[PDB]
């Protein structure tokens, strides 16, 4: 049996840690909702 | 139960200790998460019970107590914040410029940020603090690193 606990407000936080890249990826989505790399 | 807007942890006791299986968003009295987190099972909020209302395994989305409410979209240009909520750790904004999932049915936002699977359901925000989608359905790339779709549902 599953339960929820509050973990914060939803707010844009100015000067948050800035990171991660921006790849353009060719993908397929199957009937099971799993993404895959179309190569 | 607790129906304050904001982000919440999704926990189970069915395994050793209390385990965080995912994250979700409460807005306008509706709780929003990813299908792979709850499997469409009911949820507890104190004494309150949350029953599933809508879901789709292919979108990997599910709403509790009402229809999907989150309709804001990545604009295709601006940076975004992943409001990440990892197991055992406090809520942490992470700013990024999304990449792109190219598919036969269209192009989708994607964020290249790697976090435990228990983080599945954490929201992604625009500069106005609106939820443009949820984190935790994506792919492992050549490097072995994880990339997640910005998964958004349709509001009626
Ligand atoms: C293997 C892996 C690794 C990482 C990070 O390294 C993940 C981060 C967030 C979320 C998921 C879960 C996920 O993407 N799906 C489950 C359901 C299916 N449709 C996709 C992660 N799965």
């Amino acid at each position: 049996d599953m339960y929820i606990e509050r973990a914060g407000d939803i707010t844009w936080e100015k000067d948050a840690e800035v990171t991660g890249n921006s790849p353009r990826l060719d993908v397929a989505l199957d009937e099971s909702g799993d993404f895959s790399l179309v190569e | 139960g607790e129906t304050t807007d904001g982000v919440y942890r999704v926990m189970t006791r069915r395994l050793l200790g209390s385990t965080q299986v995912g994250v979700g968003v409460m807005q306008e009295g509706v709780f929003h998460t990813m299908w792979h987190v709850t499997k469409g099972a009911a949820l507890r909020s104190g004494e309150g019970r949350l029953d599933p209302y809508w879901g789709d395994v292919k979108q990997d989305l599910v709403s509790y107590c009402g229809p999907w409410k989150l309709d804001a979209a990545w604009d295709g240009l601006s940076e975004v914040q992943l409001l990440a909520v990892p197991p055992g750790e406090r809520a942490k904004n992470i700013q990024t410029l999304p990449g792109i999932f190219k598919t036969k049915d269209g192009d989708i936002g994607a964020v290249a940020l790697d976090y435990p699977a228990g983080t599945s359901g954490s929201p992604i925000l625009d500069k106005c603090g609106r939820v443009i989608g949820l984190y935790g359905n994506g792919v492992v790339i050549k490097n072995g690193s994880y990339v997640s779709a910005i998964t958004q549902g349709k509001r009626e």
